[PDB]
């Protein structure tokens, strides 16, 4: 259906929270038809240096997911 | 009557419907002025009454957050260990406020022996001049101390007479009646602020 | 038991490090948005006091009732016992689950936000580390690249205003020796607080105004105005305590209010 | 503008160097070569090495200049400028090294002006 | 555990090359924007001490929680499944984990430490906190440039011009750095930082630099270590005076600082007779 | 592996040639602007070492990693098809690459190296390190101008007075230069640096310059090589209390220095003999 990415973020202190990708801006969460686009998207996020926020434990984990077509 | 002016850097008077995360009023609270007067001189026989309130400088916001605990302490407990309780809280603080007040007072039922109107008025003037009180009046919270100068009329920056916006219905006070000594339980009288041009006028019942 | 109103002014400075990072915008030192100077909320000072007392005395009459795990691990009768047991609870007060009127128990001492004399500027160091946090993806292929952004300030100064109110001390029994303890505390409140984030924070000067009667004689505004602190004219960039000037006026206060120089 | 008598060493040395360069320019018209890359690097720290060596060979350039008026005018100008100095320093502080460049460029701007040197000479 | 609170002042200089390089601007040595003085963040010096321990001991009770390449979370888990930690329930489990880890790794005992990632094992403030370090007089950086005589990949045997290979290696000619350090008795009692370990720490700082050499660093060495030893548990007096007793200043003659003999160090011990002891180690 | 730990000082002069020129400032020698002293970046002297080895050894177990014209990724990949083709499964495959590289190329075994371009093969800090080296007393560069008979191209076909563009050459009338070198042990144990390599290295230092003469450099030499030898893996005494015992001073009589007879060399051996050793190599 609609392929996309699940986003998880681990903070120091056992807590941690979840949100998709594409919730940054006016555009809603972004939708890819093919898993290949999602794989490339994962790669290009993994490419760069990662700048930690405050009270952040380690580099985030992305996993791939297809969401039922909205 | 009496005319007084209050000054200070910071002040919040939290609405009810947002008490969880502070959203202060634009204007001062008619209930608050009562207690501010009572701070200088509390007797068990005096009933205060506020008549006129005057803004002085344009309203101005800032925002802040700090770490809180939300568990009222109880006898059965030993301590709190706040690390297991913290609830970060935000606040909408007014900045750089000075207000002017016209107010008077009357007598309660328990007039007592020394129920002389004149002596209470005189000692109030004395305490206002020398700087005397049970405790420094707040400005809606203990951390914002205020400063009060007893003046006659027009002894500060010219009042900001500019017509300002409405505010709908506003907190007035909290009834003491159905409560015995030490305010067992209370209700909440309201009023209508109705955007006074510059001088907000407190109507009695 | 105390019987006179008290006021005081407190002067303290941060050498290098962050006093109170905002928990809303990353961790930057709090700064007043439209002027460039940096606040320090009172509650931080109150916490440092409570920690000092818990660390120093360690016996009865001097428990704190608001602890931090790191350091260590009819109604009127109970209320009086309790307000006799914990130094903190009788000093700054507390609010009971139930009591005379919603549990309000105030206590004498009060404090206030402590601004800075001059506008202040911040530095954002970028910081790294050896090992990856978790084996998740393990960052094995040299991907441990991560940055930390630790904050700092170069130097400043801070003014704090504090009150007392003896009437509350009546119903809390604030003995004058407790007040002496309080003075000693704020004098030495900093040597027992060192953490990487804050860096070296230091206490400069304490000035105590004492009245004669219970209700006071002179409105405290002038009492504060007597002390003045100014930037030295020559320098345009402040870097130490040497760049400031402190002036005390004891020409008129001697009527019925005494002044001390406990701080220095 | 240009200070007549700023008197700090870097500025006067810079003016001197600029004048020498302009002399080298008019002395050999059919040329583009600039003593610039030759001796700014030397001039910044240890002028005592380079200035005298250049001064050795200024007279040749001056004589090879065709027109008498330019030569005598520039001669008087360098006589004026060298009045301020008394001794070639061997080392310079940082601000001196920069102010040397500022003086050089101000002097070049002044010299390239159309008739200023003519007026000053005519006063003399 | 230890007995008496300590404070101290530390003095070291850099001969040639960059002590700490900002990951925001190449490897420019860290610099104050206004005064023009050089900054060396503490974590660098902490890292150097950790490295010295790594070199010197190679024994249990002295391992270090942070190393060149290791999964922290795995270390926490390993420490987590031991008999004491297994036996207790969750509430006491964190404290047990803290106690075991503090028993094991010397680093966590001395400095601070944070561990809440997987199976949380708490936070420890650690006794020996340590401040920034500043440079006495403003320093200048000499932007050096170098060349390579090969090319990394096969993509270009010959570049558009010559092989670019323009490498930059920054250096600093001189400057005295000072820092201030504290030790706490009460916080020490919690994690068991014992006296002998303090002895090891002093030895470390005295001989810390000789065992850290690199291309970029250049020659470094340490000059001064002055120690104030409080008498009673609580403070004798505020530290600030104790720091202000010793000072360093430029000799009047020079204006380009290029050695130690340019500077002058003076120690104050007249009003010392108070119970605070001054012990000097650096020299 | 070496069972001691070495620190040494080195003294070399230049007669009439540019020792190493700014890759940017034309080609003029590298000097310290504020104090007007000379500089010789370390990589230059190290590269001279590598060239010496290239000429002398020319077999396997002394091949050199950096060459006149080569592809680095090719050298890494070639190592990736040794016996350990995949048997280490990317966990220590990189570590196996490090071991093989350090097994072959004496350059990497001695000085540090970085091999993480393609199929990353590791990093080595390097048991030996060297500092920048600078001039005792200021030097003054003598710019020159020279001329070539014939024109390179036909673009400047015409020949005029301004034609036959001169181009330049730089020289230094004299100088002297101090070098400071450190040898680690604990780092040595990792990459198998052996005693025999050290002997080769001393012979490399003493005889470096005779086997390297170009147009620009002109004559250079080696005036002194002194080695202080520790007696423990632990640093016996700090660096400075060693180095200050070898003091070189301008003689009084001359104001301008021109040759080694002017300078004076003093070696101080008061009591270091008890544990430390001093051996003389330069002379």
């Amino acid at each position: 259906s609609m392929y996309a990415i699940r986003k998880i973020q681990f903070f120091y202190g056992p807590t941690d929270k979840k949100s998709y990708v594409g919730e940054e801006a006016g555009g809603r969460r972004e939708l890819f038809k093919t898993r290949a686009e999602a794989q490339a998207r994962i790669e290009d996020l993994e490419e760069g240096v990662y700048y930690l926020a405050h009270n952040e434990s380690g580099r985030p984990d992305y996993k791939i997911v297809w969401v039922r077509g909205e | 009557r009496f005319i007084l002016e209050i000054s200070g850097d910071l002040a919040c008077f939290t609405r009810s419907e947002l008490k969880v995360e502070r959203v202060s009023y634009p204007v001062i609270t008619p209930a608050a002025a009562r207690n501010i007067l009572m701070a200088i001189l509390w007797k068990p026989a005096i009933r205060w009454k506020v008549l006129k309130i005057e803004i002085l400088k344009p309203i101005q916001w800032t925002n802040i957050r700090r770490n809180e605990v939300g568990t009222k302490m109880s006898e059965r407990s030993g301590s709190l260990y706040i690390e297991d309780n913290r609830q970060q809280r935000a606040s909408m603080l007014l900045k750089d406020v000075a207000y002017r007040i016209h107010a008077d007072f009357d007598m309660t039922s328990e007039a007592g022996e020394s129920d002389n109107y004149v002596k209470f008025a005189e000692m109030f003037k004395r305490r206002a001049k020398k700087g005397q009180y049970f405790h420094q009046p707040y400005l809606g919270c203990r951390e914002f101390p205020c400063d009060f100068r007893l003046l006659e009329k027009a002894e500060d920056g010219l009042p900001l007479e500019d017509i300002t916006q409405d505010f709908g219905f506003m907190l007035y006070d909290m009834d003491f009646s159905k409560s015995d000594p030490r305010d067992s339980n209370n209700a909440e009288p309201m009023f209508y602020q109705c955007k006074a041009v510059n001088g907000v006028i407190t109507v009695p019942p | 038991t105390i019987e006179k109103r008290y006021d005081f002014v407190f002067l303290f400075d941060v050498q290098d490090g962050n006093p109170n990072g905002d928990p809303d915008a990353g961790n930057l030192p709090r700064i007043d948005p439209q002027t460039g100077e940096g606040l320090v909320t009172d509650v931080c000072l109150k916490r440092k006091v409570r920690n000092f007392i818990q660390m120093t005395q360690n016996d009865e009459h001097h428990d704190i009732f608001i602890r931090e795990k790191g350091i260590l691990n009819k109604t009127e009768a109970a209320r009086q016992y309790m307000c006799s047991r914990y130094y903190d609870i009788r000093t700054f007060g507390a609010v009971m689950t139930t009591g005379k009127n919603a549990g309000q128990v105030r206590g004498p001492v009060q404090l206030t936000f402590s601004r800075s004399i001059d506008p202040i500027m911040t530095l954002e160091h970028s910081i790294t580390r050896m090992a990856v946090t978790n084996e998740k993806d393990a960052s094995e292929t040299g991907d441990n690249r991560t940055m930390g952004r630790k904050f700092t300030v170069p130097y400043g100064l801070y003014r704090c205003h504090g009150f007392i109110s003896t009437h509350f001390a009546k119903q809390t029994g604030f003995s004058e020796n407790d007040l002496e303890l309080f003075w000693q505390a704020l004098v030495n409140m900093f040597d027992h607080d060192h953490s990487a984030a804050r860096g070296q924070m230091n206490a400069r000067g304490l000035y105590v105004f004492e009245h004669s009667n219970n209700l006071g004689d002179a409105p405290a505004d002038s009492l504060f105005k007597r002390i003045q602190v100014v930037k030295k004219d020559g320098v345009e960039v402040v870097r130490s305590f040497d760049d400031y000037l402190v002036s005390v006026d004891d020409k008129n206060l001697e009527e019925t209010k005494l002044l001390r120089k406990l701080g220095g | 503008g240009l200070d007549r008598n700023r008197q700090d060493i870097g500025y006067v040395l810079g003016r001197l160097f600029a004048v020498l360069e302009k002399i080298q320019a008019e002395a050999n018209p059919g040329l583009n070569a600039t003593i610039a890359d030759r001796y700014f690097g030397s001039a910044s720290s240890t002028p005592i090495a380079v200035f005298g060596t250049l001064m050795r060979l200024l007279p040749h350039h001056l004589n090879k200049l065709e027109f008498e008026g330019r030569a005598v005018q520039l001669q008087w100008e360098i006589r004026q400028i060298l009045e301020h100095c008394q001794r070639f320093p061997n080392h310079l502080n940082l601000e001196q090294q920069g102010l040397f460049a500022i003086g050089y460029y101000h002097e070049t701007q002044f010299l390239f002006t159309k008739d200023a040197l003519k007026n000053l000479f005519n006063e003399a």
